[PDB]
């Protein structure tokens, strides 16, 4: 019963930086992640615009920036929702391990960017259709998937169409992508077969 | 390993739903076949996982249907299976026209069954051939 | 709804990377 309009208003005014509360969580960690988190956002954004422009026909594409930023605003809003949630579920305030994991932040961000770019599909060479974002970030399908269900429970403002799109990406990971030879899954299966 | 169990759990639900969809339209005459096929299907994902490598879930699915029918003498042509599959909303022709064989070689889903599938599973598929009832694998709950 | 949530109450995003 959600409309595209509300999430659009939320992201439009949301901040590009971690909130006071999110930093609160960064400072509660055995190892402080605020540093790697900011730097990662800086570099990926640099890589993302160049790639976007390249995939999009050719030249200079002022639209790549506007999207990445919306991605980041969602990324942070979702990370803080997940943390608040975990805190009331396990009653601990640390989380150092989760928040220092490169893959976790890599997956959250991608997922968040996949949603933002989805809404603006009706906006050559080829662009974003779901798998694209993976290659752009050098992120495996099996890792992305690990972030999907939580992302859906952390963001109460997702449309029906957006959850639907997220599920379709998940089904494609499960049907083949997570089974490619480059997939961490086979190690996860071997590690378990012993 | 939450990651690995979440993954399998969901891959089973998806797989079963698609299997149940095809079996209800293709094998209504023999309602018993679905549970045996699902058993072979699950056995594969769980124990012959190398078979999925660079391959598609639906290719193993249609190959299990075609298999058990064979040992139970139920007449089910692959051409009939393909046509139905095409009706599923996510279905892409390429999934049964271009399937991996050895290294970089692709051919129809038939060459796959006969050249790779049947061989890796021949031994096991035989169990079900025994005129004795099998240890059917548990169906994915999937309520709600 | 109509989406399959496979996580159980005793499970959370933190166990997925744990």
């Amino acid at each position: 019963m959600n409309t595209i309009q509300q999430l659009m208003m939320i992201l439009n005014s949301a901040s590009d930086q971690p909130s006071e509360n999110l930093i609160s969580y960064f400072n509660n960690c055995t190892v402080n992640p605020k540093e790697s988190i900011l730097k990662r956002v800086k570099d990926i954004g640099y890589i993302f615009k160049e790639k976007f422009a390249k995939a999009v026909g050719q030249g200079c594409v002022e639209i790549g920036s506007q999207r990445y930023k919306l991605g980041v605003r969602l990324y942070y809003r979702v990370m803080e929702s997940m943390l608040k949630s975990e805190e009331e579920r396990l009653s601990i305030q640390n989380f150092s391990k989760l928040l220092n994991d490169n893959i976790f932040h890599m997956s959250l961000l991608a997922c968040a960017l996949e949603v933002v770019m989805a809404t603006y599909s009706r906006s050559s060479g080829t662009d974003l259709s779901f798998p694209w974002i993976l290659n752009v970030l050098n992120l495996k399908a099996f890792d992305f998937y690990k972030v999907i269900e939580s992302f859906i429970k952390a963001e109460g403002n997702l449309t029906r169409e957006m959850i639907k799109h997220l599920e379709r990406c998940e089904h494609r990971i499960m049907e083949s992508l997570a089974w490619l030879s480059d997939s961490p899954l086979f190690d996860l299966i071997k590690q378990s077969k012993d | 390993s939450t990651s690995l169990s979440l993954f399998y759990k969901k891959v089973y639900r998806l797989a079963y739903l698609r299997l149940n969809t095809l079996c209800e339209r293709l094998l209504s005459e023999h309602p018993e076949l679905e549970h045996i096929i699902w058993t072979l299907f699950q056995h594969t994902l769980q124990n012959e996982y190398e078979l999925m490598r660079d391959r598609h879930l639906d290719q193993i699915m249609m190959c299990s249907m075609y298999g058990i029918c064979k040992v139970k003498n139920i007449d089910l042509k692959f051409k009939i299976i393909v046509t139905a599959y095409k009706d599923l909303p996510h279905a892409v022709q390429e999934t049964f026209k271009r399937v991996l064989i050895k290294e970089e070689e692709y051919d129809s889903i038939i060459v796959f069954y006969n050249s790779v599938f049947m061989q890796r599973l021949k031994t096991n598929i035989l169990q079900y051939a025994s005129t004795r009832p099998p240890t059917l694998s548990p169906i994915p709950h999937i309520p709600r | 709804l109509d989406y399959h949530f496979g996580l159980e109450e005793g499970e959370g995003i933190r166990d997925l990377f744990d």
